[PDB]
């Protein structure tokens, strides 16, 4: 119900549209990250290298377990009992989250028996979805294993060794929420590859933007064949009907030799009947809508829903305080500028056209063919379009104003009284 | 601990051999032996080794003549020989390859040898 | 491309007195060497058989010690029929190398 | 004196308690960056990569000697005089550790004499690191009789480029955790001998955020020093912390809230919120720089004391409150805006339009649920078995419009 | 008209004045990025690392071309309005995008001159273009040399290494963006790239200005792999009759009760104009700042006043936390809240009490020797300083004025009831 | 860059299989050649990058390798396959030949 | 693709020489030429290199003595050798050095040399 | 593994010609060279100690240059008492090595 | 300026001998030296070499049986034998290694040697 070409008339433009795209439902994938790498059959080359490493990743992994252990649980095993103390909504839902991992756990255990002698470095198994990558193993088997044959063990060695170190500097930077990204880039790369089957196929550049930002979580360590369990939630996009989504920004306004503007917020949202405002802080543009992790919608007050739904004398406004509002834009094919503050000699240098005071913003469409606002001369498209009042609902967004003004009406009423 | 002797004779120029050293008193399925030359009255030398698991890996001059297979079930390690040339007329030597670790259970043991 | 030498070639010696014997790496073969005692008519037998190790049976006069490319073993007191040829192989790539020998005496 | 039992008809929930930390003495210690290593006895294989390792630092330490001089000194040298220009309470505090380093200076100057010329990585009599030490002595010297000074020299030059590259991210005040980077070593190896020793897994995290100051350069043997002041903590008497949280509050068909800070303090008879930004929490403490006490609104500190009338409300925007909560055993949610079920799933328990909030006890009945999902209670919870008239807003277009109401209001009455 | 003596008696301390500089004017210099590498007289020694190295640069370059065809085009006498919705902000760099395309002409001839050729940096003028290329300075100096006695295969596998190296730094930050990245790869320091310029009469302060300004991107090739940029370097003026402060606010009592005057962080005057300033994106020079556009913004009409020396009208707001400070000394002697901590003369044992009615307590040349709380001073010789009602009051908290408003509200019905 | 080869020396009779091998002190790529040199005639080429066959060379011929050993070896012998094999190795600009094996 | 040798003969010790091998048939601006010896009954052997361009390259037992130089417009390719010994006697043969591609337009072709 | 290789070994020419010789090294041993000059009962001397500086005393006839794997000393003109041995010193590894030397007219 | 020897003479072979090689007119705290050897008619070799801080390299040939020694205080230096061999039959000559440097007051010296 947003009346784009009425709010001009008080510097408030509006962007073209967008939909919205939202995720409520998840697909649940868990992924076993063993960290010790396999060699077949080197003869135990490698082994003092392996045991340096296991002294390393004790250091990261001793304080992992123990952070785990220490975490309390909302739900103790309908799906099960509430447990003693405080927990909000928030909570409940990861703690349902972590609750159906204690389901999986007999199909995890028979998984990591299958995999526990093997040497390939992705493999997945779903009777319920599993996929375990081991360390550094595809450049073992490519660069390492064959490697013993020429050089010797002492040099392929000390290779293994430099690209574990590096392996282990690698770890403790997403270690130190995991975030997908850190987990992606970390092995080998891709995040189509990592989940073969599932919906990933499906996604455009925008859609994989979204998953990256997701967090993971880790719930389980070993410490007796070193190895971390993560549980990820990958998302499905459906996009709903009957949303729309705007952005707004305002430009002087001038009344009476002065500066104004009529300020709201950044976004501007409809869906259905409801008309309000949007943050996209933790969304993500796209070409054709947002994705957002929960409905981004916020209350906006009355007065600024009125106003935004084509009743002009309900606007509010403010007094500039700084150079970052404007004072012109290129609405449709011309423009919308305050004549006052800018000059306005549009078809030639010499020619100048005036902002009589009563008025406030100049828009000119057609009506003359090129116009020049400071030292720039531009030229108006006719494949475009456009077209050619009181507001006394001021307000001051500083407390002090509001303090003194209060002061004041104290001191008013006092002298009633008196 | 025990290695055996197999195959120790004389051949006529071109013919072909095959020399076999039976192993028993270990855990022979775990770990890598491989065969030594010694020409008489010279210093020795590599001929072939295999691992566990059937690689093979062969010295330049006996490349594409000779072929070496184990037994893992039975414990036996055997050799055949094609296409024999003079310069091949030396002791034979079956041998286990020491593992890359320290460990205290590693011996090492040393075949008797045939006198081809 | 792994070579091994090994010097003095030939020795001259005593009942009693002490012989050292040096093999030199061309590269790094780090700890991973044997010495072997072969005696004319027999097959080679296993003295020191990771550069510090002293094989079971071995005499206690066998000492042998070093690291990275080169390598030593020496012995402290002679025995008159010890005086036999003694190798230094490796064993960093699957494919082992000699060296050429010394007659103690 | 907080009343936790009887908040919860109104939709505060207060978490279980914890202390609080504070340092209030410091212990100083001295810390000596020699920058150039010595190479005992290699015939001065080296000598060139020293040299364009020197030309290379010397764009990093000329400019910080430069900022050095250009610092105002507050007071010039009991404890001093004054000085002219202007400084608050908390560059005193400064002005007065670098006049303590400045009376150390001359025993500084007698111990770096002693080390002038030695090998040690670390030293103490105060400690003193010399770049790349360890590397040097294990590697480099050793390999000089092996690969030649070529190969020596390069891999010198190699090791000296990444330490220069590390460097220029620390001093590019300097954060401790930074230094203890860069030299691969714990903070208590650094310091054997100090308290540091008797530091729990939380405390280390707190002595990792104070920032390290620099108080020398010399420009002709390289070297840098700094000061450390180490924390002592003393944990406080009669001093609680606790954690606030908000839930929805039905008033005919329509929700609302109770604001409140993060947290909460009580300490002797004050009563007041905390902001522990700046702290690290622990499993019974809250390790603070400074007291985080500030000072709450009157009708706050009636409210939480126990005064259920006083406490105000606001409206909900936003779908950030939460409409239910675990308590202890049982729930207590807006049931009117999420439906609740007993026993059955088909049966519904609907709040009667006057009350707010509704609790349940676990004796009411065995199993409840929520939209969707069931829970089957705990027996052994501790819950058990009204207007507001303070209403408030947020947001200052709200503020002004009531404002302008009450202005045209007057201009009508006077007449 | 800033009164820095009379303010004292309040609690306000103003503290050194600073110039003011600004970039009016821009200088403009376009810098291509010829990521391939040319290896001369090799006998392509080179081939089958850089086809590899092209196949990891096609995962990068394919998304940055996909991305300029969707900007949508603001304007297209400099051009026409097109169509859509933009700011002053959009046209500002709209005009930069003209003027790039009115000169494309000119750079098409550059990239020929370089098809064929083997130096890092070359540089032109007509509009002068400078063009530096992926790894070449170290190709000629190692790479080349290291073929004679190494072979093809060794000097192969270094050049493998330093091109994934060199591709793992790109898309650290090309994945605005920014100019101290271009100065990191391929070591070189502003001042070399660009030596026909303003950029040699600059301090150390005016260099971080510059490393904070945005470089765009104007094309991407696609068939010979290059990156064209645009870079504006600017021109420092400083303006004049302007003045830049530093305000701090230290503890008032009023009846046993803590207050402080609340300022903004920073205070300038230019000409006949007195108000705040902004600094956070600006930059702190020895003797000015140096700031993207003019940070003053408009101020309370009381707080200029009080600011103007009228101090009858600075309001004050009651202290909460531990963050305003108790005590501090000017020049030569204290100012400080003697209520609260204990200030003493010359001896520990003698103390001074600042009456009730007083607010905080100025010593000048009054005690040779000062102690505030346990430490003492010794108060400079050559010092300069000498030796009330507030009645407006504020509060800082909507809550505060929630409750307040309550109150009037329900006055208001009470009067009329 | 050492390149060695063996046999020195080969004797074999018509229509069997023929295997000689040179190998490479170092790591000498795909880079090598294959020469036949009868007496008293200008050298020829028989496979030019290890793997590719020369222009009007036999289909007889055919060889593989990598690395550091390569391998040569012809299907059947004939009358006019008797000379010495040669092994050269590009890797570097200064060139290098191996010794020579005669085949009889 | 056919390239003559030409020059060469009896000449007593320390003499000055000059031979040349045309060239036709085939692109000569983008190969490396180099000269290869072989002695009467021995293995042949390498001695100088020329690139596109006289980058210019030596064989130890020659170096300092010999100067290779080449025209590119004429197609024609040239050695000069000065202070020659006892053991430079043998047939010099003008060859092209393959480029470091596996591309299909590569040939390779020898000449017939010269005695000398 | 360093070795160090010269030639010619025997060298014949006629004074006021050029003479030209040559030291490769099997690895990069860099800038640090010397020269030696040996007449026959005489004990050695040096002419050129780091490959580009001349020891005092040296006539301006001797001058050599290059680095890293090929050094070469070149004399303009020839003069009767100039017919040694003349060899090629390393002093980058504490283990020095010399080349096997050359003879000239 | 001047490093004088001397010791050197004939022993009976396996014996111990021990020669001197004094220095003077410049610092000898701050130089390496070591020592290298001759054979009549032979190319020279290395033998040894001791550092300021006594390192006491050593060469393959002769490790296990020489024993060298420096004093900083008399500026002295001294080399020991033992169970000695027929293979040394050369001239010895204590020698200055150079420090790795461009320095401007660098020099060398060479001494007379010893017959033995």
């Amino acid at each position: 119900q947003i009346d784009i070409t009425k709010l001009q008339h008080v510097g408030v433009l509006v962007n073209s549209p967008k939909g919205m795209k939202i995720s409520q439902n998840f697909e649940t994938r868990y992924l076993i990250l063993s960290l010790i790498p396999k060699i077949e059959d080197s003869n135990s080359c490698g082994d003092q290298q392996i045991k340096q490493y296991k002294r390393l990743l004790d250091r990261l992994i001793i304080p992992l377990y123990d952070g785990l252990k220490l975490q309390k649980d909302v739900i103790v095993t309908v799906i099960g009992t509430i447990a003693l103390g405080v927990a909000t909504s928030a909570q409940i839902t990861a703690a349902v989250a972590l609750v159906e991992a204690k389901q999986a756990k007999s199909d995890i255990e028979k998984l990591k028996e299958a995999i526990r002698d093997t040497n390939k470095a992705v493999q997945s198994v779903c009777s319920n979805c599993i996929v375990a990558i081991k360390s550094v193993q595809d450049y073992v088997n490519k660069e390492i294993v064959p490697s013993i044959a020429r050089l010797g063990c002492e040099a392929a060695g000390l290779q293994l060794g430099i690209a574990l170190t590096q392996h282990y500097s690698e770890l403790t930077n997403c270690f130190g929420g995991i975030k997908l990204q850190c987990i992606a880039s970390l092995y080998r790369t891709n995040i189509t590859e990592i989940f073969t089957t599932s919906t990933v196929d499906k996604y455009d550049i925008y859609d994989l933007l979204f998953t990256e930002s997701i967090k993971v979580r880790v719930i389980d360590v070993d410490l007796n064949d070193y190895s971390i369990t993560l549980q990820v939630r990958l998302p499905l996009l459906t996009r709903l009907l009957n949303t729309q989504i705007y952005k707004v920004d305002s430009i002087s306004y001038n009344i009476q030799n002065r500066e104004w503007y009529i300020p709201l917020p950044s976004h501007i949202m409809t869906k259905g009947a409801f008309l309000g405002g949007a943050d996209v802080k933790e969304c993500i543009e796209a070409f054709s809508s947002y994705i957002c992790p929960s409905d981004p919608g916020f209350v906006l007050n009355h007065e600024m829903e009125s106003c935004l739904s084509g009743n002009i004398s309900q606007c509010p406004r403010t007094t500039v305080t700084s150079d970052i509002v404007p004072r012109y834009a290129f609405v449709n094919g011309g423009v919308v500028a305050n004549c006052i503050t800018t000059t306005c000699t549009c078809n030639g240098i010499g020619n100048r056209i005036n902002q009589p005071p009563d008025q406030g913003v100049k828009i000119i469409t057609k009506e003359c063919n090129t116009i020049g606002i400071n030292g720039m001369l531009f030229n108006t498209n006719k494949e475009g379009t456009l077209a050619f009042i009181t507001l006394n609902n001021s307000v001051a967004l500083d407390p002090i104003d509001i303090s003194i003004e209060l002061n004041k009406v104290k001191s008013d009423l006092e002298e009633s009284k008196e | 601990v025990q290695l055996l002797e197999s195959g120790g004779g004389l051949v006529r120029p071109g013919g072909s051999l095959r020399l076999s050293c039976a192993a028993s008193g270990f855990t022979f399925s775990k770990y890598v032996m491989a065969w030594v030359r010694q020409a008489p009255g010279k210093g020795l030398e590599w001929v072939s080794s295999i691992t566990s698991g059937e690689r093979t890996f062969y010295a330049d001059s006996v490349k594409g003549r000779f072929t070496v297979s184990r037994d893992n079930s039975k414990y036996t390690l055997d050799l055949e020989m094609s296409r024999l040339r003079a310069e091949d007329t030396a002791v034979y030597y079956c041998a286990k390859m020491f593992k890359w670790d320290y460990d205290t259970s590693d011996f090492g043991v040393w075949g008797q040898g045939t006198l081809v | 491309d792994f070579q091994m030498t090994q010097s003095p070639s030939t020795l001259s010696a005593s009942v009693g007195d002490r012989v050292t014997i040096t093999c030199r790496a061309s590269q790094s073969v780090g700890n991973w060497l044997t010495w072997y005692q072969h005696k004319p008519g027999k097959a080679p037998k296993i003295l020191i058989y990771k550069a510090s190790t002293l094989q079971s049976g071995v005499p206690s006069r066998f000492s042998g010690s070093g690291s990275g490319t080169e390598f030593t073993l020496t012995i402290s007191s002679l025995q008159p029929d010890d005086f036999a040829t003694y190798y230094c192989q490796q064993f960093n790539t699957y494919s082992w190398t000699f060296g050429q020998g010394t007659r103690v005496e």
